[PDB]
């Protein structure tokens, strides 16, 4: 099962110079791999075929090498059409295992997130439910945890955190913390809290709110 | 004696068939005990160790035929290695690996007795050109390259300066063909090779083919003879662990039959057994079972035989 | 030309046969691909479409045979449908479906060439009486129907009043018996029918058992041959996927022969692939093989043969 | 960084026949590496020194072979004491890295867990907290989740599972599911659940207790 | 010409020196594109491959020698392949590695040549005895099995059965010693060695050193020079990615001056760059350097002078 590592596992350059990436083998594949285009939800499809020479409708700047242990997938002439998450896969040992993950991503001014905290409905009161998020909009770089606590202390089980991928315009990023509890949980408690943290943001965001003060 | 007298030579090399994974094919034979297993009867063994094949970086592609000069430069090695061990006086055992080695195993087995023949037991005929072939993988040109026949009409691929055509056309028999591309048999209908595939297998019989085989090539005269055997030219339900399996190969019985023809003859002097691969089977179990197809037949060529072999004493005492 | 070309019958019947599931029979034979696997070489192919079967319901049974207006039925439109394919010049490609379909399909074969002769490729002779069987299972009583020196002893069992018996005893042959039932052996002794069992194809060998099979019926006269084929008539290791399986058969190899030396007579007129049975393998890998095997059964029947097929133009260009 | 991988993870083997392992390169170590035997909080002393030939005290048992990429720990003649968790390490490669883990326990007749759930005392209440702990006991082997239930609502974030070696004598295993609450969080509610999940238990094992009950 | 007409061997090996890297020697070498650097001036350069090095996997220690049968293995392979390159007329650019391969390295150019000159440039003598060391390790024992005047006094370690001594005490200089354990420093004291350390290199300045040490080599006769080139010799200012870094070394200007002095006798005819290891960069600029350093070394040593190298043609034209 020789397993393939791509060495930049995420990656953020600008429309604009060189994007060459690396991805390693456990054995001597020699130059039998080759190299994808997975945008999101569509077809990943071949940019190079056998470890070089550039297959079949590829526009001009993906050459690459190798041969035979640690290759190279260069990406001269940025062009912003391929903000694609790219996979490296051996193929001649069987089972003809893959790489890891080469989010390629747009390299911007880091963006800080905007950031407050929504309670559950009357109308999910009446049906029984707490669903309290937080919703956290518009921030560069991806990574943010958000801590919940019940007036203080802490939570989990319901706390889900799920991302977009990088906008078409402001290239910007998302989380909602999808937090679910009960309606018997929600009414025995008030301050509700969401504490945001981006690198852009010194302080760790705190937005709070009281139950029955909206 | 004059026979099971061994050189074995090891060749790890793959880049003439596309299936990455024949380059086990010393190391899974040598594993099984091949050398032991020659060693009961009386076999002068002598192991010769593998040959390094480098990597040339920048073997670049012909028009169709790909990998070109790892193939001429691991055949010319051979050819070299072929000939110092037949000048050893040895039967040269040149196990692989793929059919794109048996250009120098022929070569220089011709370096020494330039009037051999060739017993290419094999599911394919092999005999693609540069030019008309559709694939371009050397495990399937070898004889192209050895036929007299053919010169002044095979082009000078990398790697192949070394190659002079060394056999000719009625000096070679082919034995269990079973998928042949159309330009192979217009040569071997042109040619006029005497071949007997699993049609005339079947219809002599598997003992009046060998007959007529040796009648073939010894019925003229006293000659060596060059078995060199595919793994993949018995069926498939003995050996599935090969590079390219055809279904409606030769019985494992018929192989090691044939084999025992040849030893019997008194005139074995050299021997290919390629394309094992232990990275294709299924289960570890066919791979199993093609290894031990495999040995057997190379044991059954410097006669292990069937009915038995010996040591002159008495064994009543 | 005049061989390889095609009338493709399919006839998804079971009712002669109990192990209902054979009438996924040219279903999954023409989603193997046989039509395509034909198109290769110079095949004429014209596919017919399936028969339809109409549905008896009170199909009430005779003493012990059961189901018969059914088959009778279906195999009276196979005859009809096989005297018009012999009718358009072609090579009556009829298959299954099951043995009770070569009723009529030896039956309008006659139609055309009255002089025929069958080889009855089964593991079983399928010619038990309507009165001394013990089945009543209509899978194994076609050729009690079609020999005339068996008229005035055959039943008038319900369906069968079209069926004329159009075959001589002299003229048949069976080849890869192996399980016989004591009815159909009597009257293999008694009508001095001519057969090659897997005795007598392992005494011979293949090939001279198909040498003196193409003596028995070509050395009088030429004349059109009828390869109706079973495909448990092979070993049960290469087809396990069929109605009745009984160890010891013939191996694959032989019986890509026996259809081998068919074609190279030029001389095939009529052709069964029966008891096809994608239900009953214990894996889809059985199933694969099985198939497989009764493809390239019928690919080596019209010519698909192993020594090679080509188009007459020069390939060196 | 050469990854240095060991095959079998756990082990689990009674006193008997061989019990050989399994490490891997990433690169050509070539018969430079060795073998350990960390016991629990002791010094992790050399079985096997260069892929071979046993070092200088070592008793009878410990052959082992590499050369070079995937390597074996061979313990022939098992002698229960030597139950411990093995390393092999690679060496002659900079940085110097190690395996994973080989924890090698005792193989016997899987036992099942003894299983209730504990509350917080008086002593507590008059301090101000809760902590609502789960007690499970002499088992076989080692993995049991153990969930909590708010009066039938899931619970984390005071919820920590610890567990010990494998027993001298019976040679079993250990869980608390420790979690801690607030004594305004204890009041609110009774009926504290406790829902154990071991190999033997055919059914998840629930105990349980309402507040002032016991 | 005469000189820079090169035979390239690349050898990875690494057992006589414990720092397990060097193997990445003639990659790092190679991909710094010391063969296309060679190739502006009058470079005849034929790569000949690298070396395959097998594993011996039970190479058991001796006393305190350890891996030794690997060593004395791949030293006899490569005393072939640098036999084999003098036979080709070339200069011998056998790089690793690690100087346990310098045994070979200068015993298969005393094949050809027997009466040559060996400047070990090196930190360290390397001539610690099987018995009078106290490592073992076979990277600082390979000039104690060639000096024929140590002869009766080595121990038959195993792998060193083909090890003929076949240079002179007094055919070899030691330039740029600067860490010697006792038993080495004794042995060059009484044989009568001539050599020139740190000292005497600061004490003549680096060009009255290689004044001297050519007229000690050459100043009697016309033979042979094997620059047999440590990288640690250099300061690890320059190169401290080698195995043994030693403060105190020769300044990089001065060691491209060595070989320039070995390039205008014309008579350089053997060399060797050993000890570069890539694995032990702190940095990989500290590499970058290191590997620059080695192949400006190797460029200087087949005439890459730092005056100049010209084709002979008119440039104003
Ligand atoms: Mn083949
Ligand atoms: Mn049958
Ligand atoms: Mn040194």
């Amino acid at each position: 099962e020789i397993v393939m590592t791509q060495s930049p596992a995420t990656l953020s350059l600008s429309p604009g110079e060189r994007a060459t990436l690396s991805c390693r083998a456990s054995q001597s594949v020699s130059s039998y791999l080759a190299w994808y285009q997975q945008k999101p939800g569509q077809a990943p499809r071949l940019l190079i075929y056998d470890a070089s020479n550039r297959a079949t409708g590829i526009p001009a700047r993906f050459s690459g090498s190798g041969s035979g242990t640690d290759f190279t997938l260069t990406i001269s002439s940025l062009e912003p059409e391929d903000f694609a998450v790219y996979y490296c896969q051996q193929h001649s040992l069987l089972p003809r295992t893959f790489g890891g993950g080469t989010k390629v991503e747009i390299k911007r001014a880091d963006a800080a997130p905007t950031v407050s905290i929504f309670p559950p409905s009357s109308e999910q009161l009446t049906s029984g439910g707490a669903s309290v998020v937080c919703f956290l909009n518009n921030f560069y770089p991806k990574d943010i945890n958000v801590k919940w606590k019940i007036d203080g202390s802490e939570r989990q089980n319901g706390v889900l955190n799920s991302w977009t991928d990088q906008d078409s315009k402001d290239s910007t990023y998302s989380m909602s913390s999808t937090l679910t509890l009960t309606k018997d949980e929600y009414e025995r408690h008030n301050s509700y809290t969401c504490e945001a943290t981006h690198k852009t943001s010194t302080s760790p965001i705190v937005k709070s709110f009281n139950r029955n003060e909206c | 004696a004059k026979s099971r007298t061994i050189g074995i030579i090891g060749a790890p090399f793959s880049k003439g068939q596309p299936r990455g994974g024949v380059e086990e094919g010393p190391t899974v034979l040598r594993k099984a005990g091949l050398l032991e297993k020659l060693k009961e009867q009386e076999c002068d063994v002598k192991d010769y160790g593998d040959l390094p094949f480098a990597d040339i970086p920048n073997d670049s592609p012909f028009q169709i035929v790909k990998n070109p000069r790892s193939v001429g430069k691991a055949s010319e090695q051979l050819a070299g290695k072929v000939a110092e061990v037949k000048k050893n006086g040895r039967i040269s055992l040149v196990l692989g690996g793929d059919h794109s080695l048996a250009i120098g195993s022929i070569s220089g087995h011709a370096r020494v007795h330039p009037d051999l023949g060739v017993i290419w037991v094999d599911a394919h005929t092999d005999i693609n050109t540069p030019l008309t072939t559709t694939s371009g993988n050397l495990h399937g040109q070898p004889v192209s390259f050895l036929l007299k026949e053919l010169k002044g009409k095979i082009p000078d691929v990398p790697g192949f300066s070394w190659v002079t055509p060394c056999i000719s056309a009625k000096d070679i028999v082919y034995i269990g063909l079973r998928d042949v591309d159309p330009g192979e048999h217009y040569i071997l209908k042109t040619l006029g090779i005497k071949y007997f595939s699993m049609t005339e297998v079947d219809r002599l019989g598997i003992g009046k083919v060998m007959e007529e085989t040796l009648s073939y090539l010894l019925g003229r005269k006293k000659r060596p003879i060059h078995l060199s055997f595919d793994v993949d030219g018995l069926d498939p339900s003995f050996t599935p662990a090969t590079g390219t399996p055809v279904v409606g190969g030769l019985t494992y019985r018929e192989g090691l039959y044939i084999t025992e023809e040849i030893y019997k003859t008194g005139l074995l002097s050299g021997l290919d057994i390629m394309e094992v691969n232990p990275s294709l089977g299924k289960t570890p179990e066919e791979v199993t079972r093609t290894v031990n197809t495999a040995v057997a037949i190379t044991l059954a060529c410097f006669g292990l035989a069937r009915e038995g072999n010996h040591k002159p004493i008495d064994y009543l005492n």
